[PDB]
């Protein structure tokens, strides 16, 4: 089905493609931190205004009106307003740095585990059986671009655990027992496609009085004529 | 429906939004048509479809150019507060527009030979500066929680969602 | 089986700043105008944290798009799933080892509020409830796309399958493994309805969170220096122009009070955030799948995992 | 929180006035210009007067809603409010419901059935 495969994964890059030259706003998480780092700016710009209880904010017309004995005590209140706004501001950044650390490292292990390898970890590289991924770069971020495999069109059967032939219980090597109302068949798993039941895709171990749920059949041989 | 709104002040500012708590003309309010008595509670807009009478009973006086007091000098909007500043600005419709300054320096007034009457009101507004450094546009606070919200978040664009903007308690009614 | 309990959110607290410093003065509230922007900072931050707690509740177990049932039929090959399931002579989704769990954690105006979550307890018991639905009626299958059906002795034998032991091991111990399996459960019963109190991480959270706010009120009773705590004593004993210079130091030993509680209930509120992403990566990975990894789900070979509710956490049952 | 009367010796109880908060839903600017005031936790009978009164009065677990009509409908949450309930604008008007979890199913488990795929999809 390597042409189906190929079609598909070309129309899902060209819908990709046309949902972000759409005006579809994808890029939130990363406009957050231009966002708040702005702000936080704009904030410590605005402080500069507020006289902190002192005669006015400007240091210029307090050194023009006052002489140094008492000019002093109106300069250390916009000094300690002052620190007290750089602290804070410190300690904010101090904060966020920690948090774009945390993600910086979650995307390091999905750059390594997801890019440079198949994983097996759960909607840890997408939702569904992951296959490889491919990273795209950002304005101050990574964008990953998973490539998963999705089941579809599923259909009913009747299953057993084993089979009975001569008196010995038939378990599959791998696959499941599935009937269609008359006849039985070992399939894989994760895709529908029904086998003989041969003596060379099930393995015998002990008789058929034991397992709950065994269904008689029978097991062909493959060394018929000889 | 949107009237009253001047220059708070000397300063040249651009582009930014500023917030003024002056004594305005709050939005939507009821003015008396005349086409007499009018007392004078804090200021008085003035509009017209000669000049004026001032005083309680020193009078202050405008005719026409020539004012007497003791001082003397040689579609209307007219903002007369008083601090007493005289704005003015001409070129009721539903427009808008900023009223320049002219000139600087009363229980009750008049005037000479249809005309209007507004009372500002303690308020605080938003205005908004263009890059000629003139006022286009302006929002009172406390008219409705939508324009509540634009005070909050100092824009004129409001995006979706759910925002905290004030409280409320009701007053101490009697002493005792 | 064994217990792993982890916490997810706690409390969404607010602060009315201008109230909290001086509530009912308009000569301290205009005092308070001097100092610039300091009460929308810390609204700003407690807002943020009140979202962040939603967020991280949501992220955690909205993790299904359906909302399975279980059949009326439990016949499930020989295991007893009803200690864990959801029973309707109570007025709730809510079962009876969470009801256990709920009774165990028992804990539980100057501007200090507090807000309710988004998310109430019984939706989160509809959302556990699904989550147990979909694993015991198909396996993995359901968080890969659509819920396949299987019978839970064939799935239990293939995730036999995946530690290195074939499945006629278990079709042929089928009964001493569902006798083990119940009398775990049972055990893990009666460890949970007796008088040990295991739910300690949970405690914790409730009681750091209630430390801090028991300081930030016990600070209105301060003088810092001035000749008074009580504000309207200081009104009503003093002209204005000597009132400022004590309603000055009020207000700074106020706002570094306000301050150093914002700034420490931000860094708790970093490490809530680590824990409730390990909770969703367990979630996804023990729940929804089986795991590889040494010790993650769990202590030896692991086969499934259950979720069950918790007041601000969840509790994973490891088998 | 208590005091005892200077005159009749009596021992009266001192409690604090109302004490609420005031959130604002809303729309964007681009699709409307109704509101809807939320009142926090103050049970809508000692509640601007159209936003105080009248029609639209709708009681919480977080507080009281004034603008909103309630429907019985069950809907993907728009704008959180509290304690499971959501708002969302929809001739045109703000609607406030009780959200959905997501869509309903019943596995048809029995004890010999099985589902097995027969096609896929890359994604
Ligand atoms: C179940 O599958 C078997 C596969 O062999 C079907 O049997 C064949 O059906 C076709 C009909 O198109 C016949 O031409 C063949 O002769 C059948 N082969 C055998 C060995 O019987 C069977 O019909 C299927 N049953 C159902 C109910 O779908
Ligand atoms: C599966 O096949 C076996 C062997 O044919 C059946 O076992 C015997 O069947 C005969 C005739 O039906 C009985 O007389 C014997 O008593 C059975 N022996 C035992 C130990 O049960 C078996 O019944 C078949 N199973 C099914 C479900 O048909
Ligand atoms: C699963 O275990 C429960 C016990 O928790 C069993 O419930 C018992 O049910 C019988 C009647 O069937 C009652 O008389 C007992 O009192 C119940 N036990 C308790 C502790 O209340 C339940 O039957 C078990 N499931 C199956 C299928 O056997
Ligand atoms: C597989 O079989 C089950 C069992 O019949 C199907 O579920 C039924 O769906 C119909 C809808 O048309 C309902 O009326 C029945 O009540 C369902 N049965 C049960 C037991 O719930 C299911 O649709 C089938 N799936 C496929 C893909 O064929
Ligand atoms: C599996 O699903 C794919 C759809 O992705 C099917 O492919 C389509 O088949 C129809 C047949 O009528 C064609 O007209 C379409 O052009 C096919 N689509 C593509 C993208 O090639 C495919 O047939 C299905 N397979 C089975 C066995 O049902
Ligand atoms: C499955 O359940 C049915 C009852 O609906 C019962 O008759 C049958 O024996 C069961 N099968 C097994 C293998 O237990
Ligand atoms: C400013 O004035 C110039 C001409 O004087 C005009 O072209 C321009 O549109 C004006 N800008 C605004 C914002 O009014
Ligand atoms: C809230 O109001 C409802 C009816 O309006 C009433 O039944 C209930 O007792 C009230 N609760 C409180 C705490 O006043
Ligand atoms: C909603 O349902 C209740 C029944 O609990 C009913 O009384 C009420 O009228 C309904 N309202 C609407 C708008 O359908």
């Amino acid at each position: 089905n390597q042409k189906l495969i190929a079609n598909q994964f070309n129309s899902a890059i060209g819908k990709i493609q046309d949902s972000l030259s759409s005006t579809a706003s994808a890029l939130g998480k990363l406009q957050d931190v231009v966002n708040q780092n702005a702000q936080a700016l704009n904030t410590l710009v605005k402080q500069l205004s507020s006289n902190f209880g002192a005669i006015s904010s400007v240091l210029n017309d307090i050194l023009s009106r006052l002489d140094p004995p008492e000019a002093e005590v109106q300069i250390d209140r916009l000094i300690t307003g002052r620190l007290q706004s750089l602290q804070t501001y410190v300690t904010q950044q101090l904060i966020r740095a920690a948090e774009i650390r945390a993600s910086a490292n979650l995307a390091a292990t999905k750059m390594s585990e997801c890019v440079l390898g198949q994983s097996k970890r759960v909607d840890f590289c997408g939702k569904g059986y992951h296959l490889m991924s491919f990273p795209q770069s950002a304005p101050h971020g990574v964008v990953f671009l998973h490539v998963t495999y999705v089941p579809a069109q599923e259909k009913n059967f009747t299953t057993a655990p084993a089979i009975c032939h001569d008196g010995k219980a038939h378990f599959p090597r791998e696959g499941v027992f599935v009937s269609n109302g008359t006849h039985w068949f070992v399939t894989q798993r994760n895709f529908y496609e029904p086998q003989i039941i041969t003596t060379d895709n099930t393995f015998v171990s002990g008789n058929c009085d034991v397992v709950i749920g065994i269904v008689n059949n029978t097991v062909y041989d493959p060394l018929q004529p000889e | 429906f949107t009237r009253g709104v001047y220059y708070p002040d000397k300063v040249f500012r651009s582009s930014v939004l500023h917030s003024t708590q002056d004594l305005f003309l709050p939005f939507f309010s009821n003015v008396t048509w005349f086409h007499p008595v009018l007392p004078f509670n804090d200021g008085v807009y003035f509009a017209s479809t000669r000049g004026w009478i001032f005083g309680t009973t020193q009078s202050l006086l405008i005719v026409n150019v020539v004012i007497k007091v003791t001082f003397e000098y040689v579609l209307r909007e007219f903002v007369f507060k008083n601090y007493f500043k005289i704005y003015s600005k001409h070129t009721l419709p539903q427009g808008f527009s900023a009223l320049e300054p002219l000139v600087d320096l009363i229980t009750r007034f008049q005037t000479l030979l249809a005309y209007y009457v507004g009372y500002l009101q303690p308020r605080t507004f938003l205005l908004k500066y263009n890059e000629n450094g003139t006022i286009t546009d302006a929002v009172d606070c406390a008219l409705d929680p939508l324009s509540e919200t634009k005070c909050t978040l100092k824009s004129f664009t409001v995006e979706k969602g759910i925002y905290q903007t004030s409280n409320f308690r009701v007053q101490p009614t009697e002493s005792i | 089986v064994t217990t792993e309990i982890l916490p997810v959110s706690m409390t969404k607290t607010s602060v009315d700043c201008t109230m909290y410093i001086c509530g009912d003065s308009t000569e301290c509230s205009n005092l308070l105008l001097q100092y610039g922007s300091f009460c929308t900072q810390l609204n700003r931050a407690l807002t943020g944290i009140a979202v962040e707690q939603d967020k991280n509740t949501q992220e955690v177990f909205a993790q299904v798009k359906q909302i399975y049932k279980t059949p009326p039929i439990k016949d499930f090959g020989g295991f007893n799933f009803s200690q864990i399931l959801p029973d309707p002579s109570k007025p709730s989704k809510r079962s009876f080892i969470e009801d256990l769990l709920f009774n165990k954690v028992t804990l539980i105006f100057n501007g200090l509020t507090v807000l309710p979550p988004l998310l109430t307890d019984e939706m989160i018991a509809q959302y556990t409830s699904a989550l147990l639905a979909g694993t015991i009626t198909s396996g993995w299958t359901f968080g890969a796309g659509a819920a396949l059906q299987i019978p839970f002795a064939m799935q239990m034998a293939y995730r036999f399958n995946g530690i290195g032991v074939t499945q006629n091991v278990l079709y042929e111990n089928q009964k001493l493994i569902a006798n083990q399996f119940n009398s775990a459960i049972g055990k893990i019963q009666d460890s949970l309805s007796s008088t040990a109190s295991a739910l300690g991480k949970l405690q914790d959270v409730v009681n750091q969170n209630a430390q801090a706010l028991n300081t930030l009120v016990k600070q209105l009773s301060s003088n810092f220096g001035a000749i008074s705590s009580v504000l309207n004593d200081i009104l009503s004993r003093l002209d204005p122009p000597e009132a400022e210079v004590q309603i000055d130091r009020l207000i700074t030993g106020r706002l570094q009070s306000l301050q150093t509680y914002v700034t420490q209930q931000l860094i708790r509120a970093a490490e809530i955030r680590a824990s409730a992403n390990l909770a969703a990566t367990k979630m996804s990975e023990c729940v929804l799948g089986q795991s590889k990894r040494v010790d993650f789900c769990g202590k030896g070979y692991h086969l499934m995992s259950f979720p069950q509710s918790a007041p601000h956490g969840v509790v994973f049952l490891h088998v | 929180d208590a005091v005892r009367d200077p005159q009749t010796l009596e021992i009266l109880d001192i409690t604090p006035c109302s004490f609420g908060g005031v959130s604002v839903i809303t729309p964007g600017t681009n699709t409307s210009n109704q509101v809807a005031v939320l009142y926090q936790d103050v049970n809508c009978t000692e509640v601007w007067r159209v936003y105080s009164t009248g029609s639209n009065v709708f009681q919480t677990r977080a507080g009281c809603l004034i603008g909103a009509e309630h429907v019985n409908n069950s809907y993907e949450c728009d704008i959180p409010i509290g304690a499971g309930i959501c708002a969302s604008y929809q001739s045109q008007s703000i609607i406030a419901y009780t959200m959905s979890l997501g869509a309903e199913n019943s596995v048809a488990y029995s004890n010999n059935s099985i589902a097995i795929p027969t096609n896929f999809t890359i994604s």
